[PDB]
């Protein structure tokens, strides 16, 4: 249950249902970018394919030339040459019936990529398999990274 | 985090109750549930530090290490299943639980017939989709004022397992109608059913039931009806589930029951809202002097008994426990 | 769709156009007769509409 | 150093111990500020107030005018002084058993100076001030000395003070470190007292021709922390202070500001107060605040056998003809019995009077009254009103900040009587607002993230006037009456009164207008003194009246009587609700008779009393 | 502040803060300083036998032939005694006047006289104005960007006449504040964020038409004025101007008017002399100021009798009626300067309310005015 | 980066207030050269876009010639390079701003 | 209109005033417009009753037509003209 969720379950594949409710327009990531040092004119090439997926961006440019002077931040995104993925954020309720009298349905925000994003739409019922995880905004916000998507038998 | 407010019945006159914030941790989370008094032990911490004030001032929270409620009363135990049939082979056992019904109160023994109905309830039932019959019963309390409808429907608060109270109109927690609102401090969408939502699988009492809004009705009959609130707004496109049986209270027009009149001109409500109900019970006021004479000694025995320095029926937690287990 | 003749509870029975939240722009909220199209529409109360 | 400081410190501490006020024939003479001392020595208390007039007698009050004019500079040395005092005599208070901080509260000052006349000139400087309590905030602590942990050789500093703003330790720990870049702040050896702002509201009176109200922000620090309830009139005492302010920056003038590099900084300030205590203005501790003569007063009412009668007629004197609505009003004051059942439902005892009648039959004139002489209540008209006004309200803290609450009209009269005049014409949203409160008793707020649930224990007083303007005495009270039948339900009482052409009462009643304005405050004769009635209601409230078995019958046989009247048509129909009424109608009796126990004559009272109350159409 | 224009600003309303502002030095003129010759010549104008007459026609010089209206302008203006209760509470001798009749007899005319002479007022219209509008409302201040408290036309008319133009139009919503003003002379406000009464000694002088934009003699009084009687019942004059074609008076209007029109920048074409504005703003605040009147027991007696003679469907008396005569009683005496209340202060104050309501001419059991037998010139 | 398809290397705007050699320069409008620009956002066309659900939209960059072609409310068939500007947070301060180079 | 709005304006320079003749006819024309709404107060041509702002009417029309010749001198024939135009502005109920 939504409810219970629990510290115990962060970084596990945790299984839990909920009603979506908002579904954010798709944000385009990056998969693999070509980058280009001001100075050097040294092209390079990062990939980003390990867990794209969090809401913060991780594997960040390098603030030197490659093996290291070159100068701070000198590395441009050559756009042309980059490939990219795209990211939609989804935000589940509990249902909104199996709450308690007087309290607001709690509600937690989740995220997919790539052939999962477009898969529901608002007020779909569904079951969710993915990844309990935390994000720094002492405390921490908990989110949801998608792994796949039971969407039920919804209005035809 | 819990915020505690102080209980205003300690309260003195006058003053504006204080929130101080109750910090729970570890398997303290989730012990508690909003409006439920509590009685919570912990570090009174001073809390890390704006300059709002402009002179130095810290806030304070009060970290917690014990939370008990003053107070499962629905769980179960082989004993009291023992037990259920032992009391369910009882003769009159019907009479007895009428009589169980609203305890703190005298007379009408009808309306407690009809409300130990509700609670109980039809067999739910689905023919594989073909046919669907509501499995619940509606009881509507058409009484003039000063009937102890309001004091009946307070009682089944107490007594029914998933129970909201709502109202005809005025300040309420529910609002009978599914809406999608943003909370200003919080700045997101939550999609809140009605009240008949939320008594997904129970009971829904509502009060001043003539006086109720367009929206209010119209979400109403949609309930009574179809057992489906929909919902279109916002981009959300979805039908909740609401099987609810409701037990409502409502004034006859001009504040009394004109007995020459039909049903139709006692009451505001339309034929297609009524025909849904079940269990019509109106509560006319009878003039007799000696019925009036056993309501009252009823009514001053209670009134000096509750004075603070003067001073066949089953229990009622047999009954939550029996009402439970046979809608079980 | 089953729609009362006033409507669902907050559904509409027929189309309307509204603003979306997030930047106040012109969209079909909903209604009857757009959300269920190619397929039948139950009004009952129609008197009532 | 000053040696004007350590002057006026020395002279501080040799009066605290050289100074004794006589004590007349009976006591001689004693020490006034040892024998304080001795009784804080018992009481273990943290504050001395000093009378100042006591200083003004003392050295031709030079040194009064000093301390007066110059609070603030001089404030550092007086702790001094009376420390040095306190280690000369009972040293043993001296710590908190890490150290004890003794608050000088100053009392008694020769003026009183309202909101509207604050100067600049007297920044800084001992007076008084006069206010409405407005807001209160939750008691919160303030550095009063600060202790943090060094940046370069980690370690804590411990007990240092810490000034009206944020301090910075020059010393260090480690002598050789003389580091002070980051300091972390440990609140183990920090000191702390008790901070809470109050804002003050000006009072009606004090207000000029056309001005709009104006407030001011006052904090309590120290033991005076919630000692002030919203909606009462308090006198604070204290120091004259100023705090900065960052609104006004586009206001019109030369704004002051400082250069120092650059080293700007506006110098924008606003005026508030810090007050050293305020003051406002069982039987057995209500039996404490009386005098002989007093108590003597209240018991000889006690035992009269007219004290029904002689009350009765006493109630608003100006009103003349009305014997009715001074009964309703009477009891209304004296209010009821609240009590709970063993299922937890509550039953309320207060009385709600709903008075309706023609023009100028002085509907007003009776709420006007209760104003004034009730010890608690609120006047409010019909369209000058709104939901969130009457009961509580949310506003922000200032602007672009936190929302607070804010106690509206019932608040203020809790435990107490709230007139409202007009009912028909206020709100019909207001009106639904207010009945529901009735019904509930309570309050909630769920507007704007507060989720706060005060108690509305009040008494409604409530005046209207029938639909179209004047009564109409064929059509029932619900058809001249816009309310429906319920609102009337849950109202104990009514009161309808009548205009006709009666030369006698016509020319009784000139006479009295007439001489009133003429003669003013004279021979009204008033029964008894407004603040004997406020004695004797203040007593009779503390009885709680107890029933007999007379008692039970004969309410019984009384509520038989009016079911058997209703429809035996009527104007309003009888409910068990009726029954209530009487109950708690006839213990307020009870308690107007001073009697413990209920009488059937009390029981028969309340009876006629409803029975005058419907009035036959 | 002070201006020979205009009165000045009433002593009693401030007569709490001026002692004070002695210690404080702010040394502005609050009051005009009045010569002792000025003093003997406004003596020796008190001492005139049609000094009611000469005032009542130095109001408003050039409205031609308004004479009731004028002298009950005049007696407002003066106002009544204030009264004050050693128990707690003040009786104001604030006199509100209606004004209701047929379109084109120079109400607003009136009304703006008034508006210019008296020291504090606001002058509103119908429609124009609203109920938050009146009383006092919350704004925000952008140069501070705070949320200031700022006060009303009631408020701001404190102290003065608020001139209410286009009475009838005014929705039955917004006139309901006026209940607690035009009584108690206080309004007592308990919306968001404020819960204090508020003094405003304003009294109320408001002109309206009838039903129909014209008098229906059909009709009764209380039918054509339309108004709620709880509102009637508060005002203390009601003036039913009347426009009756009468050759004669048509013809001195017509030839006042066209005079008026001989110049530029002409003068008053009364023929009677008037006082000039500044020496009557003088001698109106003067007479506000130093005088102070107490009724009389025989003026008691005939203040009795008058009320219940008039308490005895056409316009029913009331209480306030009887308080309405104490005060033009009061007014009238404190024109001339008298210290105290006789009865012909009375008898004329009986006067005035009869004549203003238009009792000379109604039939009484149904309140029909006789067309033929009001007629005056 | 938008008046070109490629990606060219990031020279900083900085507007010449002096000669090379510390003589005042005093701008010359009239002989500048400008260049039209306007943004215009596309939303989904409602006769084609789901009922009941929000609407998408992107924004196209119009240069030159191109401005002031449409009005809104039209119904248009924009066509042009789906470019991607930005770092897009990739640099330290969720996406990258997206857009239709107008052609 | 650019020359007309030019004579409009140098005709709105002048100011002209009435006569003693002039006020004479004025005050009888505004007599006898009375009398005639008293005596048709409930005919079937009752335009509605004449008020003192039909006097002043007269009067802004005269001044209006003195205007238009350039003079600072209201004539006989001016007020004559604004009679007329007066009473024919219901002449087409006819
Ligand atoms: N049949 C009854 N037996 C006992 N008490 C009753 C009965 N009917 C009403 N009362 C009492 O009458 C009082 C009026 O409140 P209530 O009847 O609940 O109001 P309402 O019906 O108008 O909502 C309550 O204290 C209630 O307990
Ligand atoms: N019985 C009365 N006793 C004393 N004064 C009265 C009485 N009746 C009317 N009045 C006077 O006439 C005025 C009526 O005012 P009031 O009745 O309070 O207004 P409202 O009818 O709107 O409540 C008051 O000055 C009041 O003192
Ligand atoms: N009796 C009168 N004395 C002076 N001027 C008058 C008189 N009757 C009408 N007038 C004039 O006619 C016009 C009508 O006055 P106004 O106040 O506008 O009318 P209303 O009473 O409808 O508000 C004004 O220009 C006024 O000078
Ligand atoms: F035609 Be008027 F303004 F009464
Ligand atoms: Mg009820
Ligand atoms: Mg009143
Ligand atoms: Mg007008
Ligand atoms: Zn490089
Ligand atoms: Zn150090």
């Amino acid at each position: 249950p939504l409810r219970d969720l629990d510290s115990e379950h962060v970084s596990k594949i945790v299984r839990l249902s909920g009603i979506i409710i908002s579904t954010s327009v798709l944000s385009s990531r990056a998969t693999y970018l070509s980058i280009m040092c001001r100075n050097c004119r040294h092209t390079t090439s990062i990939t980003i394919n390990n867990f794209n997926s969090i809401t913060g961006n991780t594997v960040s440019l390098p603030r030197s030339c490659l093996s290291t002077n070159c100068g701070p931040d000198p590395y441009i995104i050559i756009h042309e040459s980059s490939k990219f993925i795209d990211q939609q954020f989804l935000k589940l309720q509990e249902i909104p019936e199996l709450v308690p009298v007087g309290e607001m349905p709690r509600n937690l925000t989740m995220t997919c990529d790539r052939y999962l994003t477009n898969k529901v739409i608002p007020g779909t019922r569904v079951t969710i398999v993915g990844i309990y995880s935390i994000y720094n905004s002492a405390i921490r916000t908990p989110y949801i990274k998608i792994l796949g998507i039971q969407s039920d038998v919804e209005t035809s | 985090r819990v915020t505690l407010q102080e209980a205003p019945g300690t309260v003195p006159p006058g003053r504006l109750p204080r929130h101080r914030e109750v910090i729970l941790l570890a398997d303290l989370v989730d012990v508690s549930k909003p409006g439920e008094e509590v009685e919570v032990t912990g570090i009174y911490k001073n809390n890390y530090d704006n300059a709002k004030n402009g002179f130095p001032v810290f806030a304070t929270i009060i970290e917690a290490n014990s939370i008990k409620r003053r107070e499962d009363v629905f769980s179960w135990t082989e004993e009291e299943e023992r037990e259920f049939r032992k009391i369910s082979r009882d003769r009159g056992i019907i009479d007895k639980i009428i009589s169980s019904m609203a305890p703190s109160i005298y007379g009408h023994r009808d309306i407690k017939t009809a409300v130990a109905c509700s609670l109980f309830g039809g067999v739910p039932k689905n023919v594989n989709g073909k046919h669907s019959i509501r499995g619940d019963i509606n009881v509507l309390l058409l009484g003039d004022p000063g009937t102890a409808k309001s004091q009946i429907l307070k009682y089944v608060e107490k007594t029914a397992h998933r129970a909201v109270f709502a109202t005809g109109q005025g300040a309420s927690a529910v609002g009978l109608t599914a809406s999608v609102r943003k909370d200003p401090i919080t700045k997101e969408w939550t999609l809140e059913g009605g009240a008949l939502v939320l008594a997904d699988k129970g009971v829904c009492l509502i009060d001043e039931f003539d006086k109720m809004n367009d929206q209010d009705r119209t979400s109403i009959h949609e309930a009574m009806e179809q057992q489906s609130i929909s919902i279109s707004k916002a981009g959300i496109v979805t039908t909740l589930q609401a099987r609810c049986s409701i037990i409502a209270a409502a004034n006859p027009n001009g504040g009394r029951y004109n007995s020459t009149l039909p049903l139709a001109q006692n009451v505001s409500l339309t034929e297609p809202i009524l025909s849904r109900f079940d269990i019509l019970c109106v509560v006319r006021d009878l003039v007799d002097e000696e019925a009036d004479e056993r309501l009252a000694t009823f009514v001053v025995d209670s009134h000096v008994r509750s004075h603070p320095e003067n001073d066949s029926p089953i229990p009622q937690e047999l009954l939550m426990k029996y009402i439970h287990y046979a809608r079980t | 769709v089953y729609t009362s003749g006033k409507g669902s509870s907050a559904a509409g029975l027929t189309a309307s156009v509204q603003r979306d939240p997030m930047t106040r722009e012109f969209y079909l909220e909903g209604g009857a007769m757009v959300l269920a199209d190619g397929g039948v529409v139950c009004i009952d109360e129609f008197d009532k509409m | 150093d000053d040696v004007t400081g350590e002057k006026v410190r020395e002279a501080f501490e040799q009066f605290l111990e050289d100074f004794s006020v006589q004590s007349t024939d009976t006591g001689e003479v004693e020490k006034v500020y040892r024998a304080q001392i001795e009784f804080m020595k018992i009481y273990d208390l943290n504050t001395i107030y000093i009378d100042y007039q006591h200083l003004s007698m003392r050295e031709n009050g030079a040194l009064a005018m000093a301390i007066s004019e110059q609070y603030y500079r001089f404030l550092p040395f007086l702790q001094k002084g009376l420390r040095r005092v306190v280690r000369k005599y009972a040293p043993e208070l001296l710590n908190t058993s890490t150290e004890r901080v003794f608050q000088i509260s100053f009392f008694n000052l020769p003026t009183v100076h309202r909101i509207r006349d604050i100067r600049s000139e007297k920044i800084g400087s001992l007076l008084s001030i006069s206010g409405t309590v407005t807001r209160t905030s939750e008691v919160r602590p303030e550095l009063y000395k600060a202790s943090f942990t060094c940046d370069m050789c980690r370690a804590i500093v411990d007990n240092v003070e810490q000034s009206f703003k944020y301090t910075e330790p020059t010393f260090c720990p480690n002598p050789s470190c003389e580091n002070r870049a980051f300091w972390t702040l440990n609140v183990t050896r920090s000191r702390f007292l008790d901070w809470q702002k109050v804002r003050i509201q000006e009072n009606a009176n004090e207000i000029p021709t056309g001005s709009m109200p104006r407030t001011l922000d006052v904090i309590l620090r120290g033991d005076s922390v919630e000692r002030a309830k919203p909606g009462d009139r308090c006198k604070f005492t204290g120091v004259e202070i100023v705090v900065p302010d960052v609104t006004q920056l586009g206001l019109p003038g030369v704004k002051p500001s400082s250069t120092l590099s650059l080293g700007v900084r506006d110098l924008t300030y606003k005026i508030s107060f810090l007050a050293c205590h305020v003051i406002s203005i069982d039987q057995e501790v209500f039996l404490n605040s009386l005098s002989s003569d007093e108590i003597n007063e209240l018991k000889e009412m006690v035992k009269d056998e007219h004290i029904y009668d002689k009350l009765v007629r006493s109630i608003a004197p100006a009103v003349f003809g009305h014997e009715a609505v001074k009964k309703g009003i009477l009891l209304q004051m004296l209010g009821g019995v609240h009590k709970s059942t063993v299922e937890g439902i509550k039953l309320r005892g207060d009385i709600n009077i709903c008075v309706v009648g023609d023009p100028s039959t002085s509907k007003s004139q009776f709420l006007k009254y209760v104003v004034g002489f009730a010890p608690r209540s609120v006047y409010t008209s019909g369209k000058a009103s709104s939901a969130a006004g009457l009961t509580a309200a949310v506003v922000r803290d200032e602007e672009g900040g936190d929302y607070t609450i804010e106690a509206g009209a019932l608040m203020l009269a809790d435990n107490g009587i709230c007139c409202i005049d007009e009912f028909d014409k206020m709100d019909i949203s207001d009106q639904v607002a207010i009945h529901e409160a009735m019904e509930q008793q309570t309050i909630s707020i769920a507007k704007a993230g507060i989720h706060a649930t005060l108690n509305a224990r009040t008494s409604i007083l409530a005046a209207a006037n029938p639909v179209g303007g004047r009564y109409n005495r064929k059509l029932s009270l619900r058809g001249n009456l816009n309310m429906t039948a319920p609102i009337m339900s849950r109202f104990d009482l009514f009161f309808v009164i009548l205009d006709d052409c009666n030369e006698k009462i016509d020319t009784e009643l000139a006479s009295h207008i007439v001489d009133l304005h003429m003669k003013r405050d004279e021979a009204i004769e008033p029964p008894f003194s407004a603040e004997q009635l406020r004695r004797y209601i203040k007593y009779a409230r503390t009885f709680k009246p107890i029933l007999t078995k007379e008692a039970r019958s004969y309410l019984v046989e009384k509520y038989k009587e009016l079911r058997k009247d209703d429809a035996q048509r009527s104007s309003y129909r009888i409910t068990v609700r009726q029954l209530e009424s009487m109950i708690r109608l006839s213990e307020a009796i009870a308690r107007a008779n001073c009697v413990d126990e209920i009488t059937p004559s009390f029981i028969a009272e309340a009876y006629d009393l409803l029975r005058q109350s419907i009035i036959r159409v | 502040k002070v201006s020979d224009k205009r009165l000045d600003v009433d002593t009693s309303t401030i007569e709490q803060e001026l002692m004070q502002n002695k210690v404080d030095h702010n040394e502005v003129e609050e009051v005009r300083q009045i010569t002792d010759q000025d003093l003997a010549k406004i003596r020796e104008v008190a001492a005139r036998e049609d000094l009611y007459s000469l005032l009542a026609r130095s109001i408003a010089p050039s409205i031609y032939e308004l004479e009731d209206v004028k002298k009950g302008i005049l007696l407002q203006l003066f106002g009544g005694t204030n009264k004050t209760f050693t128990k707690g509470g003040r009786y104001r001798g604030d006199i509100n006047i209606l004004l209701c009749g047929d379109p084109s007899t120079s109400k607003s005319q009136i009304l703006q006289y008034v508006h210019k002479i008296t020291p504090r007022g606001v002058y509103t219209s119908g429609k124009g104005s609203s109920a938050v509008g009146l009383t006092a409302y919350i704004t925000r201040d952008v140069d501070t960007k705070q949320l200031v408290l700022e006060s009303g036309a009631l408020v701001l008319s404190d102290g003065g006449v608020c001139c209410i133009d286009e009475f009838d139009k005014m929705s039955d919503s917004t006139r309901s504040v006026l209940h607690e003003v035009m009584e108690q002379q206080t309004i007592s406000i308990a919306k968001a964020g404020i819960i204090t009464t508020l003094n405003a000694r304003s009294s109320i002088l408001a002109s309206a038409n009838p039903i129909g934009s014209r008098y229906n003699p059909n009709l009764p009084v209380t039918e054509n004025i339309d108004l709620p009687p709880p509102l009637l019942s508060r005002f203390d004059l009601v003036y039913l101007v009347l426009d009756k074609v009468d050759e004669k008076n048509d013809r001195e209007l017509a030839k006042h008017l066209t005079n008026l029109y001989l110049e530029d920048k002409p003068e008053h074409i009364s023929q009677d002399d008037v006082l000039p504005v500044e020496f009557l703003t003088m001698y109106i605040s003067y007479a506000k100021e130093h005088i102070h009147p107490i009724i009389t027991e025989a003026a008691k007696t005939e203040l009795v009798r008058a009320y219940v003679g008039m308490r005895k469907k056409r316009i029913t008396a009331t209480t306030r009626q009887l308080e309405s005569m104490i005060r033009l009683a009061e007014a009238h005496a404190k024109m001339k300067l008298k210290n105290v209340v006789e009865l012909e202060d009375v008898q004329e104050a009986v006067r005035l309310i009869r004549s203003a309501i238009k009792d000379y001419a109604t039939d009484p059991k149904t309140g029909k005015i006789d067309m033929n037998l009001v007629q005056t010139g | 980066a938008t008046t070109t398809l490629t990606t060219r290397i990031p020279t900083p705007a900085i507007y010449p207030t002096e000669d090379t050699e510390g003589n005042k320069l005093t701008t010359e409008y009239g002989y500048s050269t400008f260049i039209d620009h306007q943004r215009i956002t596309v939303q989904e066309m409602p006769e084609m876009a789901p009922a009941g659900q929000l609407p998408r939209s992107i924004d196209v960059i119009l240069d030159d010639d191109l401005v002031d072609k449409t009005k809104p409310g039209d119904r248009v068939n924009v066509v042009g390079v789906f470019k991607s500007l930005g770092a897009g947070g990739m640099n330290q301060s969720i996406g990258f701003k997206t857009l239709i180079l107008g052609n | 209109p650019s020359k007309m709005r030019e004579y409009i304006a140098y005709a709105k320079t002048k100011r002209p005033v009435m006569s003693e003749a002039v006020n004479d006819y004025v005050v009888q024309a505004y007599i006898r417009l009375r009398q005639d709404s008293k005596r048709e107060m409930d005919s079937k041509f009752s335009f509605g009753q004449a008020t003192p702002r039909t006097l002043l009417g007269i009067i802004r029309l005269s001044q209006a037509l003195a205007k238009l010749r350039l003079a600072d001198m209201v004539d006989i024939d001016d007020v004559e003209e604004a009679l007329r135009l007066v009473r024919v502005s219901k002449e087409s109920l006819y």
